[PDB]
């Protein structure tokens, strides 16, 4: 019906096997978890189970491609995107290097209740 | 300094350490509290029992949920160096009971060691919401979960009016035919007997003779000295001085802004084991709400949170257990609320514990840093090794061999 | 389930009757409760008969 | 069922429009009344359900139809809605679904809804 | 609270594992059941596994 999946996960050992086993092609980057290592090894086709041992050693920006679409497994270096993806996360340390900064602690409590509640 | 070489200085990336959750587990005798205290003095600026941040006060924020009162001396210094600590013991803690959602209120008051009677939870809920409406007429929408002030004594007097002997149009035996029931809260009231009749019916109340033991247990709660930190006994003036307009003051003393204290210890030593979860959940919910509103207000000006919060949880294996009963439901819910979300709104949890094999995995699977000390239990070893993002022939062999 | 509920109810009732001063009379409270009248309480529940004659309440 | 004012309700369908007050249980014969099969069995259910309705952070689901103009949406308010997820309104080729601000207890429900649609 | 345990048993494979794992020091006499020796080996600290092979021989 025109629906196919591609999974992005830090820990493949935790995503349910009902989908990860359905993947035919793989983009395997550096992994540092033995459970993820073994789970990937098990799902990978036997054609790359020998080259699959490199996974704990992929440098920065390098990925291993295994599956039907590629004729044979290969290590592909990926160019950086433009524009780069950035998350507006808060890093606590610099905000802790500044002096005391009061919130004025009034308009926030006013915002607690939109009109009355 | 490195364990192998004592001359080399070992450093981390601070922005990637405290901004994300950290789990601190281990065993007794390895100085797990020692390591926690050392990291805390390093981050807040305590060095050789001296404060480096003398002239200017750094924006370091920490709130600790203490269950032993064994961390007060970790930050108690001579006063001359000007490092104030917001020590929140059971006596000084002021947590109003009317900022308290439906589940917490029901568990505090209605729940008993027996089986409840029919039409009890509904009657208490109606009394609380009606008293909330009566005391707060300005507010438009008043519901059972609306954090607005109300008097528990008036609700008790309403339940004390169990003894209805004249109606199954009003027929109340106060004066002659008093109609409005708002006088119920004002006084205990006394009614006549059922051995009489008139144009209407003069028999027992629809609820008559069914709240009696509920009044017994409830009034036992109303006169409890151990629960004095809920401002429950509203008869005293000081308990009634805090109102809806005073929600501002009771929240500064969590943040330490009443005394500009960088460290805010919440000592829960005297809190009864029956109301501990409610306290933890209430504090967690209010902190998350404050952070959420503060962050959402600053999106209009295109900048994020300015005052981040750092929460540590002393032996949190108690109130967020891997397995347990219904005692710690609300605490688990609130800690999960700040665990799953809080990176966006500026909240970080460094949970500490002694048994990581007994803490809920719904909160332990989200710490991006771990400092584990010596372990003696095998399942502890296996669980920690499995949780660790990196473990390759050098991290899985060191946990029991630690010193 | 019914046996457990009835037994705990009987124990609580006896404990409250025999210890009026104590307030938080709980099923785990180490206060006196005699077992003869608990057994009698179960006996009478097992042999109780309710009256459904019209007019008077069903007791 | 008998109302407090004495009018018997023949159609339970009036419950939809508003709440109704009922009479009291009586053991006599002139005004005999018996509790319904569902009397007092939904107290906690009703409390949790009101709590879910009155949540201010869950406005995207439009649960407060009673006072807000959320009853405007109808079966008529339709597939122009569907085209928003998939980007036919503005002819957007990428359907990014940000779920950062969604509260955690309703994330799975929304993901399931979008996936099934 | 001032209470400690000094557990004494002949069948460690039968005593519940959730207290025997709480023991920090051990007094190990001769053990003749392999199922008990394996348990006591796995429960011991790592520094003593090598020296723990004396249990069948101690007399």
């Amino acid at each position: 019906y025109g629906l196919s999946l591609m999974v992005v996960s830090q820990r493949p050992s935790e995503v349910s096997d009902t989908i990860l086993s359905q993947c035919n092609n793989f983009i395997n980057l550096r992994l540092t978890n033995i459970n993820d290592q073994n789970y990937i090894k098990n799902l990978l086709p036997d054609n790359s189970r020998s080259i699959s041992e490199i996974l704990p050693t992929l440098g920065a920006g390098e990925c291993l491609v295994v599956g039907d679409s590629t004729p044979i497994p290969s290590i592909v270096k990926l160019e950086l995107p433009n524009p780069e993806p950035r998350s507006q996360s808060i890093k606590f340390h610099k905000k802790w290097s500044e002096s005391w900064r009061t919130p004025s602690f009034e308009e926030v409590i006013m915002r607690w209740r939109k009109e009355n509640g | 300094n490195l364990a192998q070489n004592e001359e080399v200085s070992f450093t981390l990336d601070g922005d990637k350490f405290f901004s994300k959750h950290v789990a601190v587990v281990g065993s007794t005798g390895s100085g797990k509290s020692c390591a926690v205290a050392k990291i805390l003095q390093n981050v807040v600026g305590i060095n050789d029992a001296r404060n480096i941040n003398k002239s200017d006060k750094k924006n370091s924020h920490i709130i600790i949920f203490d269950i032993h009162s064994e961390y007060k001396s970790a930050f108690e210094i001579d006063k001359n160096e000007d490092f104030n600590l917001n020590y929140l013991d059971v006596e000084k803690l002021k947590l109003p009971y009317w900022l308290m959602n439906s589940e917490e209120l029901e568990t505090l008051f209605i729940e008993s060691n027996e089986q409840n009677s029919h039409n009890q939870v509904s009657q208490f809920k109606r009394a609380v919401v009606l008293n909330k409406e009566k005391y707060n007429p300005e507010f438009k929408k008043i519901t059972y979960d609306s954090p607005v002030y109300f008097n528990i004594n008036e609700v008790f007097n309403y339940i004390y009016n169990l003894n209805e002997e004249v109606i199954n149009l009003p027929k109340l035996s106060n004066g002659e035919l008093v109609e409005n029931r708002q006088i119920y809260f004002n006084e205990k009231l006394e009614f006549t007997s059922s051995n009489t009749s008139k144009a209407t019916k003069a028999s027992n109340g629809p609820f008559n003779g069914e709240f009696n033991r509920f009044l017994s247990r409830f009034e036992t709660k109303l006169t409890d000295k151990r629960l004095e930190f809920l401002l429950l006994n509203q008869d005293v003036e000081e308990n009634s001085k805090y109102r809806t307009e005073h929600f501002e003051d009771i929240l500064k003393q969590f943040m330490g802004y009443l005394d500009r204290s960088n460290v805010s210890i919440i000592d829960l030593s005297g809190i009864p084991f029956e109301v501990l979860s409610i306290t933890i959940s209430l504090i967690s919910r209010l902190i998350f709400d404050f952070a959420f509103h503060y962050s959402k207000l600053q999106h209009q000006k295109d900048e994020l949170n300015d005052i981040p919060f750092m929460i540590v949880c002393e032996e949190a294996h108690n109130y967020i257990p891997r397995t347990g009963g219904i005692e710690f439901k609300a605490a688990k819910k609130s800690i999960e609320r700040i665990a799953k979300e809080g990176r966006k709104y500026g909240l970080s949890l460094m949970v500490v514990s002694q048994r990581p094999s007994e803490v809920s995995d719904t909160i332990l699977s989200q710490c991006n840093n771990f400092i584990n000390l010596r372990l003696t239990n095998i399942n502890d070893q296996n669980y920690i090794k499995n949780l660790l993002p990196d473990n390759s022939r050098s991290i899985s062999e060191i946990l029991p061999t630690l010193g | 389930h019914n046996q457990v509920s009835q037994f705990k109810r009987a124990v609580v009732l006896n404990k409250e009757k025999y210890n009026p001063e104590f307030k938080k009379i709980t099923y785990d409270s180490p206060v006196y409760f005699n077992i003869n009248e608990v057994f009698n309480y179960i006996y009478n529940l097992n042999e109780e008969v309710i009256n459904k004659i019209e007019g008077e309440p069903s007791l």
